[PDB]
């Protein structure tokens, strides 16, 4: 309840620490590996989130390294960071001061689901489009998030702005460097991870995004289950068993299936589900990792055409959030897509 | 409600 003054380092640019005062600190929740507090900046009265993570005495903090590089309207901004000490000894905390966003896609989806109500497809379009932009941006640095789930999609439901958060699982993936998946990609686990791949790529995030889309269309997870084994049974119910070629594309080291055919995608979702949403989902939830759309290709899909209509508005009458403020970095995987992604009225 | 949530409270509870 008292005023706390720290010397905090701005997230972006070289280190230029500033005195920052905040107050009204209270626990509001958690990320995967840190408690999240709300606080009010004394200067502007603005609410911020402070994620407190343990600082290793000998190793750099990877989440901080990644977040200092990022600046995108669909990724939670690292305003500042600072260190604090408990009474223990070697007990040091890294404090990440983040923009505060009050709700998540999961909360809105769960509200609609528990009410037996379909989430309006305009919101599905807006949320998924903004997720795909955030992925296009991080993937352009080689950074894979590895924990894409609806609880990590922050949302202001009135403006419909979505921000990806929680980079505690994220890593730069480099061709030829093996990677593991013990504490990450547990929520919507891509099948190559279930099959034990250590050479996986950022397309694991696109699989997760496909699971988010399917959940928003169905009102429940498409592949529920705690373990990868459990999720795989559920994956087979829809996709059938992977072919020998798909297994080789997922994990060429997987030595040790009956042929079970896929279930038609139109029969997975309720009648009246928009056909383009089903088409999009079928190009995300693919066994072969290289067959999945890239994030930028997904943004350009016909499912998002309504967002490119000149007269589109939110249901509350407000303008849509920013959709066309692309950068070179974000477009870098396929700059010619800019012609389609940004209609003439938007540039 | 029930499940795994980011925040303790929600207007959508
Ligand atoms: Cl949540």
């Amino acid at each position: 309840s008292k005023v706390t003054t720290v010397v905090a380092t701005p997230g972006q640019g070289p280190d230029r620490p500033q005195e920052v005062s905040y107050t009204d600190t209270k626990v509001i929740g958690n990320g995967s590996f840190g408690v999240v507090y709300q606080a009010k900046l004394c200067d502007s009265g603005e609410l911020v989130a402070i994620k407190k993570v343990l600082q290793d005495k000998r190793f750099k903090n990877r989440e901080l390294q990644i977040m200092r590089k990022l600046d995108h309207c669909n990724i939670v901004r690292l305003r500042y960071f600072f260190y604090s000490s408990g009474e223990k000894k070697d007990e040091v905390y890294l404090n990440l001061v983040l923009d505060y966003v009050p709700e998540t896609v999961y909360r809105v989806a769960r509200h609609y689901s528990r009410a037996k109500q379909t989430l309006p497809v305009i919101y599905v379009k807006l949320y998924m489009y903004q997720l795909f932009r955030s992925l296009a941006y991080i993937h352009s640095f080689g950074i894979c998030h590895r924990d894409i789930k609806p609880q990590n999609l922050l949302l202001d439901p009135d403006t419909a702005v979505l921000k990806l958060c929680d980079f505690g699982s994220a890593k730069q993936l480099v061709r030829g460097e093996p990677n593991v998946s013990y504490i990450c990609s547990r929520y919507y686990r891509a099948p190559e991870l279930i099959f034990g791949a250590t050479d996986y790529t950022s397309s694991i995030d696109v699989w997760s995004a496909g699971c988010v889309l399917a959940e928003l269309l169905l009102g429940q997870p498409i592949f529920p289950g705690d373990s990868g084994v459990d999720q795989l049974v559920e994956i087979i119910k829809v996709l059938g068993t992977p072919t020998r070629e798909q297994i080789r594309e997922m994990n060429p080291n997987y030595t040790e299936f009956p042929q079970i055919k896929a279930h038609p995608w139109t029969k997975v979702f309720r009648p009246r589900t928009p056909p383009e949403a089903i088409a999009l989902c079928s190009r995300l939830l693919e066994y072969t990792p290289t067959a999945r759309l890239t994030p930028l290709e997904a943004c350009a899909h016909s499912f998002f055409d309504e967002l490119r209509d000149p007269n589109v508005k939110l249901p509350n009458g407000r303008d849509t959030p920013a959709l066309f403020n692309f950068t070179t970095q974000e477009l870098s995987s396929n700059p010619p897509l800019a012609t389609i992604l940004i209609p003439p009225h938007a540039r | 409600x029930r499940g795994s949530f980011r925040f303790f409270e929600s207007r959508f509870c």
